[PDB]
């Protein structure tokens, strides 16, 4: 009786999608912050 | 000129139409054929 992992919610993409999903969160939120405060408009 | 030609070919007549020959081809290319004729799902890559 194949106990379903905890975690088994996530098998449907691979760790790197993750992975990089998080990276490019990371990323898209710091070039937010950036063109959004940056001009001394 | 040799006397083997009617008999032959009415052997080859008579295994046709019996049905020999498919099976015998069957027997040596479908049968004694090691692939005859599901998997799960992956996940997805990057």
């Amino acid at each position: 009786k194949s106990k379903p992992g905890v975690f088994s919610f996530l098998d449907p993409l691979a760790y790197e999608i993750w992975m990089c999903i998080v990276f490019a969160y990371i990323g898209v939120s710091v070039v937010l912050f950036l063109v959004s405060r940056f001009s001394p408009y | 000129g040799s006397s083997l030609g009617t008999p032959v070919n009415l052997a080859v007549l008579k295994l046709s139409e019996q049905g020999v020959l498919d099976k015998l081809k069957n027997k040596w290319w479908y049968d004694k054929g090691e692939c005859g004729a599901k998997e799960k799902t992956s996940a997805l890559s990057l």
